[PDB]
């Protein structure tokens, strides 16, 4: 679900429409129908990922609704700032699903957020991890999600759009502020709910080598990336300031 | 662009095994590459106690 | 390289620019391109001296095979069956060349594409120009023969088209 | 001394044996590695010729 | 009902866009009329665009 | 935005359609009209190869921007005044379209005005 | 071409004359080497044909069928061996005395330069199918089978024998050479038309079309193995090689007649692959498969477009190589369970692990996966009937949809779950069915890597 | 799971059943311990005011409406214990579970590993050989006339006696076989 | 999993723990036989209860049909250990 | 009150819902009592033919044989024509054929036109 | 290597509703008249060091204290060597 | 790979210093790397340059004539 599901083999369909953008740009129609079909979709899945209870199903449906956010940025005619974003996904989307699955298995395979309780103190790894990751999904300024998800919106905002798909894209995003503090909150917040033998254990280098390594990624890659690559689109260098 | 090996030949249509390296190839392969590295890292102690590991690996790959 | 000649697939003089380091920072570029060169070009390149050498110890030739001109289909007789095969090998053999004829413009084309980057649009006008030229042509010879294609259903719709060609002369002219 | 075996039975050998079939078999045929023909630029020069792009046409600068 | 309160008002939206209050973007030579389909044995008409 | 509640819910007529802008023309305001100025020529621009859409009257600072791109590679950051500069360049492109859009909205309301003074003179 | 019809005939004083226990290591291994030797009809010519003699002729349609017969017989022979153990040696020895008379008519139909010829041929590869399936088979239907198998094809050939002798009083000669250089076309007349439907329907009763595809599950089922092998790989390809060769004379009649065959394929694609979806038997979903890409192939040559053919021919080979290993992994399933019944037996993975691999890449094989020929032949087809009419593509994707579908049914109702408790007689795979479906699986990847060798005449 | 099936279930089953469930799915709304705690014991306060009720007809009238309350506010997302039939593992280790009688086709080579094994179950396999006459019988001479009315099974009435149609309730191959 | 291998004394324990928190019975007065509907005075209800204090600690749910014939809490511990595979 | 659940076709009534089951009976007691001195008949002779050691084999499930039986051969015996089989029978068989016909027939015939009259702009159309 | 260390389970009179919210549950629960029977068994949730616990914007800033302390040693750093 | 933990049976499990110190130095990192960049970049969140207001233009620059020359 890390590898496949989340982050790699998912994003293959929009990574096709981006390949044959310049075909992409010459018709108006099917830009429409993408940018609608993704309005659409990231407004369901962040809405049905709202009030789920399997953490599992919450990143899927997390994952599905930035699938969405890629695909109105190919309706809107910047296929390169969707790369970038698959780019960033990537690296947050697998670390959180990493998190995820550790958590899992620290709580004897208990994927239900009601038996989790507790775990700001219990575990502490997993626990900055998951807030570094769920801040850059969300969009924190000069994190990786940053890089992406913040011209995504500008973009969306200052160019010839739908209004009705621009507001649900608005409403997407609230949307998934709302179940990244939903998953905190009930999974690391409250009093232990786990069963009372407790087996929660984090000491093993492999776990942990693998997470920092994203975590150094989800931190500054970003800002490497966007820093590296030459420009490939004309900025909205003037904006209003709300 | 890489086009290395000629597959079929069918009358105008020539189909060859042809790699392209702009830059999304150049970027996205790095990226998907470090997240795996991750991901069977993490999957060395989550498949710990899974008989056929080794296989999970070979799917993976 | 010799191998391939440069006329039939033309090359713009590949001009490059020349490094202009505005800086005192090492670029790892060059040096990793010099070990790569080190550890690799070296030993690849000796390997193929020694297999060049060997092969230089015994050389040998082959020919490519000249075909005589033989009377088409037209010349030849209502139930005359031999020249009528004559025809339809030459007839074949000249629609493989016309196919290799097609795919060396289709490559053309390709390789400017790609080569041009950016301004394919601008820059490979005549090529693409060339195709629609070659590619027009190969269609009113061979577009709608269909399975079971032979020289005389070919020659069959080159004689409508050009009964129909001069039809419509005809109508210009006394119009 | 693992990681040196390794990275020769299964790094070196295969970059030889890519490099030897792309430097001496596939660019043999025309057009199937083709570049991008990289960008040029005023006040480059090309190694090729020698000779300079003219600069441009010194617009004001002012901020 | 979700489905069709859906397409409606993708509808409307498709009815009644959003953009900015600017013109249309200017483009140098021709509104780039020899780097786009090009065919430069045609001199289209000149095309020119305001300082303001 | 004001201008899309301005346009959808009053009249039509009193605010331009961003399609069809420019509808008058343009030495309209006054005589003088001085054109636009380019830097970037046809060869070092095709050169170049930035993209279509980057084509535009803000090319020279993009064509430094590479410049230093390029030349200044293991140093990310060594030119950030270039950036700098296409950016305020592209600041200058953006607010002359204001401009010419805020141009052509007066210029209808006051055509609108004219049009109903004759009108109310040709009634009384 | 003699090279390859005496050793075959030789098959058979061999095998009477060999012992009482080494008839099927004989029959195996010289049966091997004739494929060995079959083998160098593939180096064919971009010009007319590879004429050997006034009788037989070869060609890049007819070398690619030749080599698939001589080396079907192999795996038929070590398909039978195991059921045939307490048999008496006579039996055997007729056994494979109508595996070997098969092979050599098939051989000798896919040649022949004349049309008599290759009719007479044609029927007589009835007669050992026939007493295979209705000597060798175990239910009591299979005599209703055979019935069945034969006067279907009996009345769809014999008029087709009436029209040929009708041409060869018109035309004056049946060589396939002279018919193919003095085509003339056909007047659209009643006459003609059912000249036509003569000519059409004796090779579209064999595919077998949609309508007439009854006999098909009857015959496969209640066929031995090897009968289901040899039905399902070649004998079937024979009416689409009979089309091939004979739609040269029925054009341009051939425009306004496809169009009811043409939408009786179309619709019985559709309608077989969802029969498969719904089935309590193995055999008979394979034989609703065999039919689904059959009528894919008639439309294919209905098209009478070069990719059309180079499709259609492509999809023959594949097909039959992949409903071979099909029908030996439903027969080594039966010889242990003795039901025939997909939900009866299930979980055999967790028993049998390299079987369950081996069924994973027939199944995947059969889905049409890229770069495998199924694939390249699909979609030589797909693009053929799209350039001939662009609504064709939403028959087609709904057929690969629900072949992909009933291809994960079959595969995972058998292997995947649970294991019957009360089945306790599953032994070991033996070496013999593993290196059965190894010699399979192997000539397929081999082809896709060298496609030109199966795409036809007209590559 | 084990204990055999009753021809019917009784009024008590059933609210005990209503019970059962109507405090799990109040757990699962009640994510907190407090909250469920609170809750519970105000829902067996409710549940407790009509326990000494008489009249059957009002009985049934009974625990229905609360059948229909509870459908009303099922929580359509209760929580499952993960290998309950509902739960995210309830047959993941299914696919591990071998026969026992796969041993017996073992090769030589490999029975000789593990040899210790192979003879005690040599042993079993004559335990259950000479048994299993005993138990058909004790089966046969047990069993009403007309046929069993419950399936359940009686257990070994003398010494050397041993359940009836016991093999594959001792051999089951394990909760997680790897 | 790195579960560590419980044994009967283990889940005995637990039980007995799970048992004695139980402010219904007094700790002094329980027995591993001891009954629940005789020997401690308690309801159906409370039976039940205890069923699913058993399944919040334990882990895993038992079914409604083997749950309600669970009279003592050796039965419980040996309902278990079977559930579990428990060797010593 | 609350809301009534409305049973469908693909949603079926809970079997806490029903209302027959709250109507007992003497009769329905005896219904149950003997359906399920059947099962445990039935379960019964099955752990005998299982538990055997002696069996070496599969236990043929006459239930099994004759679901197969019923859903392949016994179709065509216990056929009637009847007004319902023959309209469907034709419909199903016919209606289909007939309409791709159709659709596939004015394409063909719209594509044949704008060829004849040339505006079809088949340029680099050269596979076919 | 396993955990085979004999874990012994603590005592069970250790667990006292007091100092949790389960005594608000209680005293809300007697002004009807009922009181908990599952009480106790649940103290230990609150009882450790599950005692404790942080809101989501102090989640946010797990390490703000340590982070700001190098930022303004760093700024502090730059401003006196660019100062030069 | 990692050292011997043993189970807790109802109280906070057993927590080594390790993985505490290098939670809050990755915490303290990224919360660094965020004030660093505002303080160095600030202008990529509020913004460089002043967004203009129509309606202050003056109507000499936009070349209005008064409502009777033209
Ligand atoms: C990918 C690069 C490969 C390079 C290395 C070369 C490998 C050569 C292998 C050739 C095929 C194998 C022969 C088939 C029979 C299987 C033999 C067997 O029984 O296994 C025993 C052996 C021992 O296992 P065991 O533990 O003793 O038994 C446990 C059980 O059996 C339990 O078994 P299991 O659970 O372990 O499952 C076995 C395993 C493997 O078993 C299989 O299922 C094999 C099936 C493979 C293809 C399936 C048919 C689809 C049509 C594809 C046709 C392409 C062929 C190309 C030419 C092939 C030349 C012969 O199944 C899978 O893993 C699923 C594979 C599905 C992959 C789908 C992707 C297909 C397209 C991939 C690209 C191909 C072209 C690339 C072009 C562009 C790049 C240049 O296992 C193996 O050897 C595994 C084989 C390695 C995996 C091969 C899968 C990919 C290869 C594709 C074809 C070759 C590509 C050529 C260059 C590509 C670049
Ligand atoms: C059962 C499972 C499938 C088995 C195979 C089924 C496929 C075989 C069907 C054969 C195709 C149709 C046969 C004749 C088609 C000719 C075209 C005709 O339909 O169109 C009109 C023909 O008009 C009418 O159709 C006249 C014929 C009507 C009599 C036929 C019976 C109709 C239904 C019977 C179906 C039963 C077929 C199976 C019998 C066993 C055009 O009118 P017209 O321009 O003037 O005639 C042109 C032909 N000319 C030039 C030679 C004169
Ligand atoms: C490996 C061990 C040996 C290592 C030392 C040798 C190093 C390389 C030297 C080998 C000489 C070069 C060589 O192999 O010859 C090229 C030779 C073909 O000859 P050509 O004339 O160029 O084309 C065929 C038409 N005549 O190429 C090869 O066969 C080898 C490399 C080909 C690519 C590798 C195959 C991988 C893909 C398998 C097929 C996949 C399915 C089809 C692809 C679908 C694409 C649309
Ligand atoms: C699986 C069962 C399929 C059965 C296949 C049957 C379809 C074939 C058509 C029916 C048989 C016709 C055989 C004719 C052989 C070709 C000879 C020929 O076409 O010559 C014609 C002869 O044409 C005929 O005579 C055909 C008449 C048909 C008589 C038999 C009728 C059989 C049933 C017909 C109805 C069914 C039609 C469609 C059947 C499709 C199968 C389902 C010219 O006659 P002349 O006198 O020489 O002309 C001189 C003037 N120009
Ligand atoms: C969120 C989910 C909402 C669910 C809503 C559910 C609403 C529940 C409302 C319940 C209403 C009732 O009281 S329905 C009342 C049903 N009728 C009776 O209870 C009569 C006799 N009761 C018995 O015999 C029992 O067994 C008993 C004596 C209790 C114990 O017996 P034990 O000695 O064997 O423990």
């Amino acid at each position: 679900s890390a590898l496949l599901h989340s982050s790699t083999m998912v994003v293959a369909g929009v990574f096709l429409l981006i390949r044959f953008y310049p075909l992409m740009e010459t018709n108006k129609l099917v830009q429409t129908m993408t940018l609608c079909l993704g309005a659409i979709t990231t407004l369901f899945t962040a809405l049905c990922a709202i009030t789920q209870n399997d953490i599992k199903k919450i990143v899927a449906f997390s994952t599905s609704s930035q699938l969405g956010l890629m695909m109105v940025t190919i309706g809107i005619n910047q296929p390169h700032l969707a790369f970038l974003h698959i780019c960033m996904h990537a690296f947050f989307k697998a670390m959180l699903f990493m998190c995820s699955g550790s958590i899992i298995h620290s709580l004897n395979d208990e994927q239900d957020i009601r038996k989790m309780g507790g775990l700001y103190k219990a575990m502490p790894f997993t626990t900055t991890a998951l807030i570094i990751g769920s801040l850059a999904l969300t969009g924190m300024p000069y994190l990786t999600g940053f890089y992406s998800k913040d011209l995504i919106i500008e973009a969306v905002n200052m160019s010839y759009t739908n209004a009705w798909a621009l507001l649900m894209t608005l409403i997407a995003t609230s949307l998934t502020a709302a179940y990244s503090t939903r998953i905190i909150f009930f999974a690391f917040l409250g009093k232990p709910r786990f069963p009372p033998l407790v087996l929660i254990n984090e000491n093993n280098p492999l776990l942990i080598n693998s997470i920092k390594r994203l975590l150094i990624g989800s931190i500054f890659a970003g800002f490497i990336i966007s820093n590296n690559i030459p420009p490939m689109t004309v900025p909205n260098t003037t904006m209003p300031l709300y | 662009i890489i086009s290395n090996w000629h597959w079929m030949t069918l009358q105008t249509v020539e189909l060859s095994l042809s790699f392209k390296m702009d830059y999304f190839s150049v970027m996205f392969i790095p990226v998907a590459l470090f997240v795996t590295w991750s991901i069977m890292e993490f999957s060395m102690w989550y498949m710990h106690s899974d008989p056929f590991i080794n296989r999970f690996f070979k799917y993976l790959l | 390289p010799d191998s391939w000649d440069k006329d039939v697939y033309p090359e713009p003089p590949r001009r490059t620019p020349a490094p202009a380091p505005q800086t005192s920072l090492p670029n790892p570029v060059t040096y990793l391109t010099k070990i790569f060169d080190l550890l690799v070009d070296r030993p690849v390149t000796l390997a193929r001296e020694f297999i060049e050498q060997q092969h230089a110890k015994n050389r040998y030739y082959y020919y490519h095979r000249e075909f005589r001109r033989v009377p088409d289909i037209t010349e030849c007789e209502e139930k005359d069956i031999l020249c009528m095969f004559e025809a339809e090998m030459q007839w074949r053999r000249d629609y493989k060349v016309d196919q290799e004829i097609v795919n060396i413009i289709q490559e053309r084309l390709k390789a400017c594409q790609q080569r041009e980057g950016e301004s394919y649009r601008q820059n490979c006008a005549k090529e693409l120009e060339q195709f629609t030229q070659v590619s027009k042509a190969f269609q009113d010879r061979y577009s709608d023969l269909g399975a079971h294609y032979s020289a005389r259903k070919c020659l069959a719709k080159q004689k409508q088209r050009m009964l129909a060609e001069r039809k419509a002369a005809k109508e210009a002219a006394a119009a | 001394y693992r990681h040196s075996i390794f990275a020769v039975t299964h790094v070196l050998i295969p970059v030889w044996i890519i490099h030897y079939y792309l430097k001496y078999h596939v660019t043999a045929k025309p057009y199937t590695v083709v570049e991008r023909k990289p960008r040029i630029f005023p006040g480059d020069t090309i190694l090729e010729t020698g000779e300079v792009i003219p600069l441009m046409k010194e617009f004001p600068d002012q901020h | 009902g979700f489905v069709a309160f859906m397409l409606f008002m993708f509808w409307v939206g498709e009815i009644y866009p959003s953009y900015q209050p600017v013109g249309p973007k200017q483009y140098p030579y021709n509104d780039l009329y020899l780097e786009r389909g090009g065919d430069p044995t045609k001199e289209p008409e000149p095309v020119v665009h305001y300082e303001i | 935005g004001a201008h899309l509640a301005r346009r959808y819910l009053g009249d039509a007529s009193k605010e331009p359609d961003p399609l069809r802008m420019p509808t008058f023309p343009p030495d309209y305001g006054f005589p003088e009209r001085k054109e636009r100025e380019m830097v970037a020529t046809q060869q070092e621009m095709n050169d170049a190869q930035l993209m279509l859409q980057q084509r535009d009257y803000c090319a020279h600072y993009l064509i430094q921007l590479l410049k230093c791109k390029r030349d200044s590679f293991p140093n990310f950051l060594a030119c950030k005044h270039e950036q700098h500069d296409w950016d305020y360049c592209e600041h200058l492109d953006y607010v002359k379209r204001m401009k010419e859009f805020e141009r052509e909205r007066r210029l209808l309301q006051r055509k609108k005005r004219r049009e109903q003074r004759e009108a109310e003179m040709a009634r009384g | 071409m003699l090279k390859i019809i005496i050793p075959t005939t030789m098959l058979l004083p061999m095998t009477w004359m060999s012992k009482h226990n080494m008839i099927w290591i004989n029959a195996t291994v010289h049966s091997l080497l004739i494929s060995l030797i079959s083998l160098s009809l593939l180096n064919q010519l971009g010009e007319n044909s590879l004429n050997f003699s006034l009788t037989f002729f070869s060609d890049s349609l007819s070398a690619p069928l030749l080599v698939l017969t001589t080396w079907l017989l192999p795996l038929m022979l070590m398909a039978s061996q195991s059921h045939l153990s307490k048999e008496t040696t006579t039996r055997k020895k007729l056994y494979i005395t109508m595996l070997i008379l098969l092979q050599l008519f098939l051989i000798m139909t896919f040649t022949a330069t004349e049309l008599i010829l290759f009719y007479i041929l044609f029927e007589a590869t009835l007669v050992p199918t026939l007493i295979i399936i209705t000597r060798w088979g175990n239910q009591t239907e299979r005599l209703n089978a055979g019935l069945y198998f034969l006067f279907y094809t009996l009345a769809g050939s014999l008029p087709l024998l009436v029209a040929l002798v009708y041409i060869q009083n018109t035309t004056g000669s049946l060589n396939f050479l002279i018919i193919h250089y003095w085509s003339h076309p056909l007047s659209n007349s009643w006459s003609n038309i059912f000249m036509w439907l003569a000519c059409i329907m004796a090779f579209m009763v064999k595919m077998p079309l949609y309508g007439l595809h009854l006999w098909l599950p009857k015959a496969h089922v209640e066929a031995p193995i090897a009968g289901s092998m040899v039905l399902a790989a070649v004998l079937l390809k024979l009416g689409g090689y009979g089309m091939m060769r004979i739609t040269t004379i029925l054009n341009p009649l051939t425009n306004y007649m496809a169009y009811p065959f043409l939408m009786l394929s179309m619709w019985g694609m559709i309608m077989t692959s969802s029969i498969c979806l719904r089935q309590t038997d193995l055999k008979s979903l394979i034989a609703y498969s065999s039919v689904s890409h059959m009528a894919l192939v008639i439309v294919a040559i209905m098209i009478q477009t070069p990719w059309s053919f180079m499709g259609a021919t492509a999809l023959m080979i594949a097909h039959g190589l992949t409903s071979s290993m099909l029908f030996c992994l439903a027969n080594t399933n039966y010889e242990r369970v003795h039901s025939r019944t997909m939900i009866l037996a299930r979980g055999l993975q967790t028993l049998l692990p390299l079987m369950a691999t081996w069924w994973l890449v027939a199944s995947l094989t059969n889905l049409a996966l890229p770069p495998s020929i199924n694939l390249i032949g699909e979609l030589f087809i797909i693009t053929a009937s799209f350039s001939w009419s662009n609504i064709t593509i939403i028959l087609m994707g709904m057929n690969m949809m629900i072949t992909a579908l009933y291809s994960l049914y079959m595969l995972i109702t058998t292997q995947r779950g649970k294991y019957t408790h009360h089945i306790n007689n599953i032994k070991p795979s033996f070496t013999r069915e593993n290196a059965l479906m190894a010699l399979h699986i192997l000539p397929l990847l081999l082809l896709t890597l060298n496609p030109k060798m199966i795409l036809g005449p007209l590559y | 799971a084990f204990s055999a099936p009753a021809a019917y279930l009784t009024h008590q089953q059933k609210v005990l059943r209503l019970y059962k469930r109507a405090l799990r799915h109040l757990e699962s709304w009640c994510v907190h311990r407090d909250k469920y705690r609170y809750f519970a014991c105000l829902m067996r306060a409710r549940f407790d005011e009509h326990k000494n009720e008489k009249d059957m007809v009002k009985a049934t009238q009974l625990l229905r409406q609360a059948e229909e309350e509870f459908w009303y506010g099922q929580h359509p997302q209760p929580y499952i214990f993960p290998e309950s039939p509902g739960g995210t593992s309830y047959e993941r280790y299914e696919c591990y579970k071998v026969p026992e009688w796969c041993l017996d086709d073992w090769h030589p080579s490999e029975k000789a590993m593990y040899p210790d094994y192979f003879a005690k179950r040599e042993q079993w396999k004559r335990l259950r050989r000479e048994s299993w006459e005993r138990e058909v019988k004790q089966l046969q001479e047990e069993t009403p006339p007309g046929g069993p009315r419950t399936e359940a099974l009686p257990p070994a009435r003398k010494e050397g006696d041993l359940p009836p149609l016991w093999w594959h309730i001792v051999t089951r191959p394990r909760e997680r076989p790897m | 999993s790195d579960a560590p291998p419980l044994t009967l004394e283990a889940i005995k324990d637990r039980v007995l723990y799970v048992l004695k928190l139980y402010d219904k019975i007094d700790p002094e007065k329980l027995s591993v036989n001891s009954h629940f509907m005789k020997d401690l005075g308690l309801d159906s209800l409370d039976q039940v209860e205890i069923i699913m204090a058993m399944e919040d600690e334990f882990g895993f749910e038992i079914p409604d049909i083997d749950a309600e014939k669970l009279m003592c809490p050796q039965e419980i511990v040996d309902y278990i250990a079977d559930k579990k595979d428990v060797y010593e | 009150s609350f809301p009534k659940y409305k049973p469908s076709r693909l949603a079926t009534l809970p079997a806490t819902l029903d209302p027959a089951e709250y109507d007992i009976s003497p009769e329905t007691r005896k219904a149950q009592a003997e359906r399920l001195a059947i099962r445990s008949r039935l379960k019964r002779e099955y752990l005998l033919q299982y538990n055997d050691p002696n069996r070496l084999g599969v236990i043929e499930d006459p239930a099994l044989i004759r679901w197969t039986y019923a859903r392949s051969a016994n179709i065509y015996p216990n056929f009637r024509p009847t007004p319902k089989t023959s309209l469907l029978g034709a419909l199903f068989g016919i209606g289909p054929l007939f309409f791709w016909y159709y659709v596939f027939k004015t394409d063909r015939d719209k594509k044949e036109k704008l060829i004849q009259e040339g505006k079809l702009d088949q340029t680099f159309n050269i596979s076919y | 290597e396993h955990g085979h260390s004999k874990m012994e389970l603590p005592d069970y009179k250790q667990w006292k509703i007091e100092g949790t919210p389960l005594e608000t549950v209680q005293e809300k629960l007697a002004a009807r008249g009922l009181r908990d029977p599952w009480g106790r068994n649940e103290a230990w949730r609150y009882s450790g060091g599950f005692a404790n616990n942080v809101s989501f914007v102090g989640a946010l800033l797990k390490g703000f204290k340590w982070g700001f302390a190098a930022f303004v040693v760093a700024v502090g750093a730059e401003y006196y060597l660019e100062s030069q | 790979g990692g050292v011997h933990i043993e189970p807790r049976y109802r109280q906070f499990p057993q927590l080594t210093r390790s993985q505490l110190i290098q939670a809050e130095f990755f915490s303290a990192t990224m919360w660094f790397w965020i004030l660093w960049r505002f303080w160095h970049d600030s202008d990529a969140v509020l913004g460089h340059f002043p967004y203009p207001d129509p309606s202050q233009w003056t109507d000499e620059e936009l070349g209005i004539l008064p409502d009777d020359e033209d």
